[PDB]
């Protein structure tokens, strides 16, 4: 609940995002309390900056500090969402097929932002509308639908769960998953026998075997 | 798929002969094409003709590029071998043909060749000469990406 | 030799500690050189003299006794960088190119002998490569002493002691490590200072990684030591040569010459930008003869010539050709003989021969024997443009050769024990 | 659309990250400010060490209102035990601050006059420890297999430079092999 | 020969990636090819015409022959091939495009989309409608936040945090926002990262 922690989780989310091959859940509970918090301090600093001129017929430092800080954290999330919108641009179709299907969790108000959902549907719409008056006129009857034929394929791709991601293993020990010799976690790849995993050492593997560790935040990326 | 390398990879000609006769030749005044005619086909159409049939429509005669002479010559000196001359696509291509024909034997071979190029390509990842000219297009693209990470990390290293 | 330890310690301390703010230029020059497998180093003297004045004081004093202690000094460094333990790693060549003061060719007379001399001249012809030795084993004809001789640079007789004698030592060529050598021969530049006399040409030996670095005919600026060799031809009369370390061509000159089938991206960019011009043809036809006035049909014809044409390998072995031919024939003032010089300049590979062939060069493919393919217009010019003049004035025997060549692109030589059919795509 | 890089981090971004690590300082000064994530501080006492985040130390160092402390692991006498321990275990990469490259760039630009014996020494040391370690990575990189690698203790910058390469040719390599069974 | 025009088209598509790669990125796409794709569309119309013709012919003449299947199979693939080309090209074109709409709009005070994208009219109007609709699409994202954003800018993090900008033949003074920087050729402003981000994208500032 502390500010510092929300920030550490912001950074964590940002890294996990730029690393992974695919989209991650939209963390509204935090990102919204920060989107309120910055609206607060951006008003506050302009207020203290304006009140400062009244004592003027001293030290610009905490103001400069504050402002630089705000530039840094207003950069962070802007990288975040400017990235996620790109992965939405790449996965728009996949997500659509994920939405038409019942199981398991569709976009809702969670998997995407209430702001992002607009971006998704509108981009999707104007894209289909572009290709529609451009190359489909002139429309193949089988190719009317944008979806699997199958082959090849299309898109479908790319929920690619096998791609490699550098991962650094961190999390609180009970002394849950620690089987020795050093520590957690399993592993159990499908194709191969366990390594398994050691915590003070970064080990690159597929994204799929570790997705559950990612959920728990037991390994940073 | 949308990337240019794949859709270009499907563009390559293969020596595949027909199992059956097919009147309505789309290639010229046959009209049918006599059985066991050897006609070069791009990969895109030839890919599912080997599946759909319980005898497939085409024999899938092994491409000259995969000739056992070659798969042998790449086991000597890959690093000095010129890939860009033969196809030029190899990994983008070979990856499809290994699944299509389900050949295990050469996996262990190409899986080796691509380590041996790369233990060389981390060597030109440091800041060409002639060698850059003989890479396969997609491999080449990875060289851009690496060389750029390095260059940029060096330009950050100082001022 | 504690002194050599003292010198080499200073060279190591010059490579490891050198700082241009803040990267270490040399130390990284080294790594980035061993990875590509260049096995060389280029020192910039200004940095050197900046670092210590002393080591440059000795290096301009007795270069040929020192420079190899610098080689061993740097290769002892690449041992600690390129690999680690607790092979084989040749001792790198160093190439040092620096400003100093240009010393023209005419002004080299004694007095600076064995003192590094920067200079400038146009290379005439490059001599065919031949190997010197670096490390060669030697066994005795009798006692069979196994001696590994490390020969250095920069002639050296073999040791006679383990009857036995006088010189019972054989070179084992199965274990001997060899390097390469070139022999440039350079004629000083025509601008200065010929006066009324033919310009002198000093003979130069490039070696290792500078070899084949320079196409003959390109202006360069050599650095190297200045020194003398014997070569019986009295008394005593020893003749002058310039060892090269190391060579640097004039701006650029890479890319061209040295233009490979590959090029930078932005060239494709600007080319593909030129392909978009409606006036493209028409602007090209204005490029060729800035000086030459009119003659537009010729002017366009050159263009369509340079670009080659349809080339067909279709079965059977018959292959049709490109691209065409052009006759400029007419009375003088046509500028055609100048125009050809121009095409010669533009065309990627071109040989202007007005003959009869000239002067020493035969006009066509010719078999000549090595006293211990002779060359000609066609062969040397292969795969591109050939420029001929006085085409009616050419000799008979090779005229046959031409008129058979131009159609089928291949010259066929049955002389003596070689029946070869060799290619002219010109 | 991030354009560059995009899959790997930018060299700058890893400094953007590391500057979030706190380190001790020696303030010359004797508002508030709460800021957001700092938690610090009661008015800093001159000639008294304290723990604060990096980007602010750097910020207050440009104004030379504070003197940053040198990290205990940044020393030449300290580095010596580290290259000694590194030459002698050609396999493992030893123990790294994980930021050490980027702190080695950053703290040398400004803070340089604060270090004891900073000159022509430590840069010579870390440019070295950033040599044998790099070649040891290129010679440890021959053993590449899917899917596993021990990169053990390795800098963030070192990760970032070679990332596209490894995680690309792993994606050509593992791609045939998963798919050939 | 059958589907090869698409291979040549994507072969041409590749070149623009080459021009976006190293690169340097100035945009300046040569043109959208309407002609060659018109050839493709006439070829594919040919195809589907013979397809429905033969689809009528199986109903009468072919009488469900084993061979017939092939035409509806193979030639069908060709349709897909053109599609595989036509979209691959097209998405590539949108990738080179939307990013441009990203990094610069453009930027303060956008305040309108004008003079940008040297392609202008040379590029197809069908794409330009998509484009204007797309920057209209991103104006709403601009309107949700309340960051403030400035999302379009600051891809590269601030340091620290004041810089020095050297005028580059710009007039000026057009700096109305925040303050009248009073732009003046041959004048460097010791100004904070704030207005620098916004003004550097336009082309006024030069050295950071």
């Amino acid at each position: 609940v502390s500010p510092q922690q929300d920030f550490s989780d912001l950074m964590k989310s940002w890294k996990n995002e730029r690393c992974s091959p695919e989209l991650l859940p939209y963390p509204h509970q935090l990102m919204k309390r920060l989107l309120n918090r910055i609206s607060m301090q951006s008003q506050l600093i302009e207020n203290i900056s304006m009140g400062f001129l009244d004592m003027q017929n001293e030290s610009k430092l905490p103001l400069l500090c504050m402002e630089t800080e705000l530039e840094r954290l207003k950069f962070v999330i802007r990288s975040y969402i400017r990235c996620r919108l790109s992965k939405i641009d790449k996965f728009s179709l996949y997500l659509r097929q994920l939405n038409e299907d019942e199981n398991s969790l569709i976009s809702l108000t969670d998997l995407l932002s209430k702001d992002e959902i607009k971006y998704h549907d509108t981009h999707s719409l104007i894209w289909l509308k572009l290709v529609n008056d451009s190359i489909l006129k002139y429309m193949p009857e089988e190719l009317q639908a944008i979806n699997d034929t199958e082959g090849s394929v299309n898109m479908i791709d790319e929920p690619d769960w096998n791609k490699f991601v550098f991962i650094h293993v961190n999390g609180p020990p009970d002394g849950e998953n620690e089987f020795g010799k050093p520590c957690y976690t399993v592993t159990i790849p499908d194709l191969k026998e366990e390594v398994e995993l050691t915590i003070g050492s970064i080990y690159v593997m597929r994204y799929e075997v570790i997705r559950d560790l990612l959920r728990d935040d037991k390994v940073a990326l | 798929y949308y990337d240019i390398d794949d859709v270009l990879a499907d563009g390559t000609e293969f020596p595949c002969k027909f199992q059956y006769d097919i009147p309505g030749l789309g290639y010229n005044p046959g009209r049918p094409i006599t059985k066991n005619t050897k006609l070069s086909l791009p990969l895109w159409l030839a890919r599912i003709l080997a599946i759909v049939g319980p005898v497939p429509f085409v024999e899938l005669l092994p491409p000259d590029m995969f000739s056992t002479k070659v798969m042998n010559a790449i086991k000597t000196d890959p690093v000095a071998l010129d890939l860009h001359s033969i196809n030029s696509h190899f990994f983008s291509l070979a990856i499809k043909w290994i699944m299509l024909f389900s050949e295990k034997e050469l996996a262990n071979v190409v899986s080796e060749l691509l380590l041996q190029r790369a233990q060389e390509l981390n060597h030109h990842a440091s800041s060409t000469s002639t060698f850059l000219l003989k890479l396969e297009e997609m491999e080449k693209e990875i060289y851009k990406k690496s060389h750029e990470s390095y260059k940029d990390t060096k330009r950050w290293m100082f001022k | 030799d504690d002194d050599n330890t003292e010198i080499i310690k200073s060279f190591k301390n010059f490579i490891l500690e050198f700082r241009l703010d803040s990267q270490f230029i040399y130390r990284d020059q080294l790594r980035n050189n061993i990875l590509v497998k260049n096995y060389s180093l280029t020192v910039n003297m200004e940095h050197l003299i900046g670092y210590n004045e002393d080591i440059y004081k000795k290096l301009s004093d007795e270069p040929s006794d020192i420079i190899p202690l610098f080689e061993t000094a740097i290769t002892q460094v690449a041992k600690r960088i390129s690999i680690l333990s607790r092979n084989s790693l040749p001792t790198f060549q160093l190439i040092l190119n620096s400003n100093a003061n240009q010393i023209p060719l005419r002004d080299l007379d004694s007095e600076h002998v064995s003192k590094i001399v920067r200079l400038s001249g146009i290379i005439i012809s490059t001599s065919v490569l031949s190997s010197r030795a670096t490390y060669l084993s030697i066994m005795c004809r009798n006692c069979r002493h196994t001696t590994s001789i490390t020969i250095n640079n920069f002639t050296v007789s073999l040791p006679r002691s383990c009857n036995c004698g006088p010189d019972p030592y054989i070179i084992i060529h199965e274990s001997s490590k060899f390097i390469d050598q070139q022999f440039l021969k350079l004629q000083e530049i025509p601008e200065l200072v010929p006066v009324g006399e033919m310009p002198r040409n000093l003979t130069m030996t490039c070696d290792r990684y500078l070899t084949n670095k320079v196409i003959p005919g390109t202006r360069v600026t050599i650095v190297g030591i200045y020194s003398i060799y014997n070569s019986k031809n009295g008394v005593a009369i020893r003749t002058p040569y310039i060892k090269i370390l190391g060579i640097q061509s004039d701006v650029e000159t890479s890319s061209i010459w040295n233009s490979v089938t590959m090029f930078t991206e932005e060239e494709e960019e600007e080319f593909l930008q030129l392909s978009r011009n409606p006036k493209l043809y028409e602007i090209l036809t204005n490029s060729i003869a800035p000086s030459i006035f009119g003659n537009e049909d010729i002017k366009k014809a050159i263009v369509c010539l340079l670009m080659g044409g349809s080339k067909k390998i279709l079965p059977d072995g018959m292959r049709l050709r490109g691209d065409i031919n052009v006759l400029l024939l007419g009375d003088p003032g046509t500028a055609k003989s100048q125009l050809l010089k121009f095409v010669e300049k533009v065309s990627p590979i071109a040989v202007y021969t007005s003959g009869k062939g000239s002067s020493a060069a035969g006009l066509t493919a010719s078999v000549q024997r090595d006293p211990m393919l002779e060359g000609g217009a066609m062969v040397l010019a292969d795969g591109g443009v050939v420029c001929i003049d006085e085409f009616d004035k050419m000799r008979d025997e090779d005229r046959v050769a031409i008129h058979e060549a131009m159609e089928q692109q291949t010259i066929s030589i049955a002389k003596a024990g070689i029946t070869t059919v060799l290619n002219s795509r010109t | 659309l991030p354009a560059h890089l995009q899959q790997t981090f930018s060299p700058e971004e890893i400094q953007f990250i590391v500057e979030n690590e706190p380190i001790k300082i020696f303030p010359r000064i004797t508002w508030q400010l709460i800021t957001t994530d700092d938690k610090a501080l009661n008015n800093m006492v001159a000639m008294r060490s304290t723990e604060v985040v990096l980007w602010i130390a750097l910020l207050l160092k440009q104004q030379s209102k504070c003197s940053i402390v040198a990290p205990q692991w940044l020393t030449t006498k300290e580095l010596d035990r580290k290259i000694q321990y590194e030459k002698t275990h050609p396999d493992r990469f030893s123990e790294l601050p994980w930021n050490w490259l980027v702190l080695a760039r950053i703290l040398f630009n400004k803070a340089k006059d604060d270090f004891h014996d900073p000159i022509h020494e430590l840069r010579g040391k870390i440019q070295d420890l950033r040599e044998i370690r790099q070649i040891k990575v290129l010679k440890g990189l021959k053993y590449l297999n899917e899917s596993h690698l021990q990169l053990d203790n390795l800098s963030l910058l070192e990760i970032n430079e070679l990332r596209p390469f490894i995680t690309e040719i792993m994606d050509k390599l593992r791609e045939i092999h998963t798919a050939s069974l | 020969m059958y589907g090869d025009l698409g291979n040549k088209l994507v072969l041409e598509a590749k070149r623009t990636k080459q021009l976006y790669a190293r690169s340097n990125q100035d945009v300046n796409l040569p043109m959208y090819h309407e002609d060659i794709i018109r050839n493709i569309l006439k070829e594919v119309s040919n195809l589907r015409k013979n397809t429905e013709y033969l689809k009528e012919q199986q109903q009468l003449g072919m009488l469900d022959d084993k061979v017939a299947k092939c035409q509806y199979f193979v030639t069908l693939l060709c349709m897909e091939r053109n599609k595989r080309c036509l979209l691959a090209y097209q998405r590539l074109r949108t990738d080179i495009l939307d990013s441009m709409a990203w990094n610069n709009n453009g930027l303060d005070l956008m305040s309108s989309i004008t003079f940008s994208q040297q392609d202008t009219n040379n590029l197809s109007h069908q794409e330009q409608e998509y484009l204007k609709e797309y920057c209209d699409l991103i104006t709403d994202l601009k309107s949700g936040d309340l960051v403030d954003i400035d999302l379009s800018g600051s891809l590269v993090p601030p340091s620290d945090a004041f810089i020095d900008v050297r005028v580059l033949k710009d007039a000026g003074e057009i700096q109305t926002e925040y303050g009248v920087f009073n732009l003046i050729k041959d004048s460097q402003f010791f100004v904070q990262q704030s207005d620098v981000e916004r003004l550097i994208q336009q082309g006024y500032l030069q050295l950071i």
